[PDB]
């Protein structure tokens, strides 16, 4: 009842079965290349039924030693990764392998990483608001729970602090896990990763899984699935609230694109895979909440020649919640998080879902921070003495705003001795409509500082 | 004054100019990936 | 086509019907991956004719 | 002798035949789809001989229920549709059935919808002005009588109303025979034509032929050469000047590139069909007017993706006396007709043919025009502000006379209930004369916009304000 | 032991041999073409081993009248060429034939077109600069003795009138041998070039191979090799200096992905073979200097459609010392030759070679004529009055040196009826340097235009109505 393979070309192998035992498509076999160099066990994933009880699939490491006529056995179901409370605190790959700890969770219950979204009726119907507890997040760009949240920023901007802060705000305030999808990771990166959270002591509340660059383009496609799988494991049968990293969805795209042009099937337009947004909903789709818990993702999403309306972000941003960019000039004034508030942004930040305050409060604010970007220009040649006194008054008052949207967070208190603070989504919006009024105009720009809410300002302005 | 509103309003104009530029670039660069895609496979085709 | 033909139903029994494509887009996206399958040869931003 | 179907690849049959009987090229075979609802008879038409006594056809019907095997049956003769004097103020599809009197015409001449074009001998060029009383067609793209005239332009830029506009403006005082042939364009627009003309009473001089978008690629590609029958026999048996509307042509090439990768042929650039050059050679050779009789042919085409780089176009214009290009540049600024006259051309505009006075007026409009064109680049960014003395008298001059380029059409008076202008071609060339010399540079730009002559300019600005 | 033709398209022939008797790779074999117009003998060049015994070959010759199954005959050899002193002053085509003396050099050593290039060991870096005498080559792209020479361009910017000018500048006075390659182009310039050199004096110097772009894709493709194997045997064997000059050495690569597609290879990005970069890195290879023997090189690199990122020049670039790349919109402003200063490139051009004073100068021109590149759009909209009063000094002092990078050229007289010029290196650094400081600024940019020296730069002012 066991194959061989018949024609390898790359990472694509042809495998003969006996007449009744051709094996399901999706199906994962099992080869092994003998040589001593090279000894290992390929997993090939079943793609086309090519007919004749001939099979083509996608080997997950590299053919090379491998030998036509070797035996290639059926394992009887899909890629399964290892699921449960178990599998957090280690770092696995697309197959579920624990690389940190080879053998780790072979015991534990396994998950096909193929799995239908929830039924159309288990659905939410009516979009929900996940309180972060940070004051910019949550005003300006509230995130949608069970959504989708795009991730921008270059090197340098906090963008990994901001992941830990996440990952402390999940495990902490709403008692849930995270899992990171590293697609297309960079192995300096991902070692770093993981020595960052291990030291932070968040690695315990995080299950790590990587699809590495140096491996072929059928694992760096499956790592997302992987790890969405463990999080629904999570989701459903832990009852419990996940935050699912994606970094980078481009990557499981492109991955995609490179396994449909290596299976011989005609490019789409620009050159993607036809099927891109059947692969892109078969993905987000999975990401939703239902029956009282959710997956919530945060995926950091590269945009080719920085064309939005290029197939690959144009077909990502169909299921985006919202939108956090990072920006180097908001780091560099020591505002944290780096969010710039003008390029971010979300679309449940609507009256009909965060309430008419809400909306008029962060449109307020909005307004001044965008009046203080115009002005910037004058201040910087001209002078800020250039300025008429309505000018100094906002840009006084917009200086308090901005510098209000830092806070001092959770992940900071590893680089600070002060701990993090969490700002209730009441408390931000009365304390930011009183700072649009210009009731703590008179203060002192640092009393603005990485603080939390109301109280804090003011201790910290008894201080000064 | 009115060297400083005309400037303005050049300046607005350029940006507009730029962005609809960008766009129709962005656009060219699409077509000419998806027919250099068609023009190959095309060849790969026939030799099939 | 389903929805066209539920509404058409209704259409020719004399009724008056409304119908919402969310969205054509959507569906020649995909009648473009249909037709890349079958190996057909795709015309301008790799659509079929 | 009967044949049976062996591939079935949507409209697309292969249909073997016992060795000996054969059907020839183009000719009409047919096949029996039982099936309830969509129980028909397919009417083919072979395409290629395969080889092994296999021919490849194309329906002209969906081939929804057909199965392998059927029986298929040699008419022995291509499709033909009925001629004569009776097939005027009827509506037929592309079989020549009738569709508003079914069985209608069946007792009629019928005549093969392919057939060669005129010897080459017979050919002789068309000179005669075909004045329209539309301001900009009169001056810039004057239209040929017994010439080709068409009008490009992308998606919803006004093909069919200028259509429509030629119709009332031409057909209506017409001492011929009117053919209108719909390809691959809007059923609905179908039932408003034949409506409109029935209104108007030039139903009983005009033959219908459809073959609207809801039809497979077959019919779409050959509706248009049944309606050039019928043309083709009111030109050569009837002796009678003949007016031939097609709409839209470019389906006919869109068609015709379905069927070809239907077919299995390569593809050509952009996907087309290899043959796409030598389908519209022949349709439109047969589209034309010989020695003493005429054929007054007028083609909307449309333009995909707004590319007048397209293939499908960049054929057609070889195939033309007058073009008359809608851009959607001129549409945007709420010029109607939206031609682009820059663009735009006619091969009678010139002094041999419509005068020294003519060409030279429409010579300066259009340099004016060009100059307008150049300046508009450092107008986007800097406005008329920056330009030259006489660059800025230019820019004005050349404004108001694209505005008056525009006009209140007959046809446009559904969508702004105002009625439309007839301008007679003296006063068009006398008033662009003035405009271009500079006798109307203090009236408003305004005052311009979707009128008639002199006189309506003259209303209007007075109205606005200035006076004239 | 003779094998049969079995398959014709177009330049590619597909040959079965008998068992055991299948020509080697690039073997050349012979077929005859019987029919009295065309009757000719058919060389092949084996391309690819198909498996059972089958070869596809590419023939030399256009295969016009050739019959499937006639006999082919292996000459157990790659083509070869003759060699020795006595090619020297004699057209040869791509098989070795004599063209102005049929018959002549049969009896000479032959030597096979197909070789290895240098072992790298025997190569030597080339750092001696060439004097030409043209103020913009000698300035900006000063040319290597014994190095690999380009001059890039699109069609028509004066990439064989440049050939010419340095034919008629270095090797006039050249004590050693040249070779001429042209290489799918103008059979009429092929011609002009054999009168010019006779007349010059120079062709008892030159072996002239001549393949012309009416020739089947193969011998566009051997030519090249052809006459540089005779470069070769000139180097190798002789031992004396030699200059090569191929036009155009794209039309190897063009010829080569004419006939991929045929030869059953899949291809690559913008319908190039899939081997391109390894067949024009054999043939550029060949093309250089060994230890102690200089070939002198200069090939003319067509760009097509102007486009320098095309993967033919992109590849081409990597192989060369020295490039003077030729630019469309420089020819369009009437500047000769249309050397693009800012796009072009010598490996020489460094202060330790050419000295402190020529490559400061030649950046000073550089840095200039960038900065002018710059602002040329500012200019265009705002106008050049609204930048700095610097600016303004360098836009003028920028069009003065653009102008002056424009020269007279002995081979451009014939297009101007202006006797050419020739400027030292040391006058060229001079004057540069005096412009780049801004001590010609008084002057009309008029008189730089088309000039030699300082001394015609003084004359023209003075006609102009300036003094130097
Ligand atoms: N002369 C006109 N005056 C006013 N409105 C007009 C005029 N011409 C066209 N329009 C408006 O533009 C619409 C499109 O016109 P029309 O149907 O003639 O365009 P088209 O080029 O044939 O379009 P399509 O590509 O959809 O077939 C008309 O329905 C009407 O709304
Ligand atoms: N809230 C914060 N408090 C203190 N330091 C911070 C904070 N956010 C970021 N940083 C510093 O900025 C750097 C950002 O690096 P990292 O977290 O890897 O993000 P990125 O990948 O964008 O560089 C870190 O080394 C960290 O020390
Ligand atoms: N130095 C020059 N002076 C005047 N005209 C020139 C000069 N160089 C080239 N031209 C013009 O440009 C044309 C193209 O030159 P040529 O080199 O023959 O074509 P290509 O650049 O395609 O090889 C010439 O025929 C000539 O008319
Ligand atoms: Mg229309
Ligand atoms: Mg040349």
């Amino acid at each position: 009842t066991a194959g061989r393979v018949v024609r390898i070309t790359g990472p694509v192998v042809d495998v003969e079965f006996p007449r009744g035992s051709v094996p399901e498509l999706f199906n994962a076999l099992h080869a092994e290349i003998t040589f001593g160099a090279l000894a290992k066990t390929l997993t090939l994933e079943v793609a086309q039924h090519l007919g004749d009880s001939l099979v083509r699939c996608i080997s997950m490491q590299p053919t090379d030693g491998l030998v036509r006529g070797v035996e290639v056995t059926d394992t009887g179901a899909s890629i399964s990764v290892p699921v449960g409370d178990g599998v957090k605190g280690h770092v696995f790959n697309a197959l579920g392998d624990c690389l940190d700890d080879p053998g780790y969770g072979k015991d534990f219950e396994h998950w096909s990483i193929h799995r239908k979204p929830p039924a159309f009726s288990d659905l939410e119907p009516r979009t929900e608001m996940l309180e972060t507890g940070l004051k910019v997040v949550d005003l300006l760009t509230p995130y949608v729970r069970g959504g989708k949240i795009a991730l921008f920023g270059g090197a340098g901007v906090g963008k990994t602090v901001l992941i830990q802060e996440m990952i402390n705000r999940i495990a902490r305030n709403f008692g849930g896990t995270s899992v990171f999808a590293g697609v297309g990771e960079r192995t300096r990166e991902g070692n770093d990763l993981w020595v960052e959270l291990a030291d932070a002591n968040v690695l315990k509340d995080t299950a790590l899984v990587f699809g590495q660059m140096d491996e072929p383009p059928g694992t760096r496609m499956r790592v997302a699935l992987s790890a969405l799988t463990m999080a629904e494991f999570f989701r459903d049968e832990q009852g419990q609230d996940v935050l699912l990293f994606i970094d980078n969805i481009f990557r499981f795209t492109q991955a995609g694109s490179e396994v449909s042009t290596l299976l011989g099937r005609m490019p789409s337009a620009v050159g993607y895979q036809p099927t891109l947004a059947d692969e892109m909903g078969e993905l987000q789709e999975r990401i939703t909440s239902t029956r009282g818990r959710s997956i919530t993702s945060m995926q950091a999403v590269y945009v080719p020649a920085d064309d939005y309306t290029d197939p690959a972000p144009a077909t990502t941003f169909a299921h985006l919640d919202a939108t956090t960019e990072l920006s180097r000039a908001v780091f560099s004034k020591g505002i944290f998080p780096a969010v710039d508030p003008l390029a971010s942004s979300s679309t449940i930040l609507d009256p009909a879902i965060v309430g008419d305050e809400h909306y008029r409060v962060a449109q307020e604010v909005i307004r001044i921070l965008q009046r203080y970007k115009d002005l910037q220009d004058i201040i910087a040649i001209l002078g800020i003495d250039e300025l008429s006194e309505e000018d100094k008054q906002l840009v006084n008052r917009a200086r308090r705003i901005e510098r209000f949207l830092s806070q001092n967070m959770m992940a900071a208190e590893q680089f600070t001795g002060q701990p993090g603070s969490t700002v209730p989504l009441k408390e931000t919006i009365e304390a930011f409509d009183k700072l649009t009024k210009g009731e703590f105009d008179h203060l002192p720009e640092q009393a603005f500082f990485l603080i939390g809410g109301l109280d804090d300002l003011a201790k910290k302005a008894e201080s000064l | 004054a009115s060297r400083r509103r005309a400037m303005k309003s050049a300046t607005d104009n350029a940006d507009d100019l730029i962005k609809a530029l960008t766009l129709a670039a962005n656009r060219e660069r699409q077509a000419q990936i998806t027919q250099e895609i068609s023009e190959i496979v095309g060849g790969a085709n026939a030799l099939a | 086509y389903t929805g066209s033909a539920i509404g058409q139903h209704w259409m020719y029994n004399g009724k008056h019907v409304l119908i919402v494509f969310d969205d054509l887009s959507k569906q020649a996206d995909a009648y473009r991956a249909i037709s890349l399958l079958l190996r057909r040869p795709p015309g301008r931003e790799a659509f079929p004719g």
